[PDB]
């Protein structure tokens, strides 16, 4: 669930 | 912002010459018959380490339907070391990117511009420039002190989402360092930083 490119 | 994409075969082929990294040169390359060279529809996030745990050369990758946001597409990519997964962002028209902004032309994540806009004898409203993909930067932490001795140093953070800061209770007269470290999503490491001085 978790992604390199996520947001804050 | 900015670099988008009509359709997912778009979104590939642009990185295959573009970096899917914004630090490192990793570029698209296909798993090693006669199917489809990179999608796999509604596939697990375990099984797609899976199927990318077996190649050895970076940008390794796979088009995956996504796990815990049905209907959004997750990409996978090998990075050397490890899996990496990318979420697939959509805007407005439903166009396809995977990056919020761009660099600034800059190289590095620590702010550029630190100034101060406005001063009393005992406040300031100061201001900085991230130019680093300020979308991904999850909060700045501001400190300042009296330059030289002696007591604790003040500090606080304001979120990623914000350019400016306002610090109060300060003695007239007085010479203080201000400093600004930014803390990104997710880096492990504040960046380094960068300072200031004023005297109220």
């Amino acid at each position: 669930h978790q992604y390199y490119n996520d947001f804050p | 912002g900015s670099v988008k994409f009509n359709s997912l075969d778009e979104l590939v082929d642009y990185h295959r010459s573009t970096s899917v990294s914004r630090n490192q040169q990793i570029f698209l390359r296909d798993i090693g018959g006669g199917g489809h060279p990179w999608y796999k529809g509604k596939i697990p996030r375990a099984k797609a380490e899976e199927m990318l745990s077996k190649q050895r050369h970076d940008g390794a990758f796979l088009i995956r339907e996504s796990e815990s946001a049905p209907g959004d597409f997750s990409l996978s990519v090998k990075f050397g070391n490890d899996v990496q997964h990318f979420k697939v962002l959509r805007d407005g028209a439903g166009k396809y990117f995977l990056w919020v902004g761009g660099s600034g032309g800059s190289v590095s994540s620590v702010p550029t511009k630190l100034e101060v806009v406005a001063a009393t004898p005992t406040s300031l409203l100061i201001s900085w420039d991230a130019i680093w993909y300020p979308y991904y930067v999850s909060y700045y932490r501001i400190t300042y002190g009296e330059t030289g001795g002696n007591s604790p140093v003040q500090e606080f953070t304001v979120p990623g989402y914000s350019s400016t800061a306002t610090i109060s209770g300060l003695s007239p007269g007085v010479d203080y360092t201000i400093t600004i470290y930014a803390k990104y999503h997710r880096a492990k490491y504040y960046s380094s930083p960068i300072s200031i001085n004023y005297r109220t």
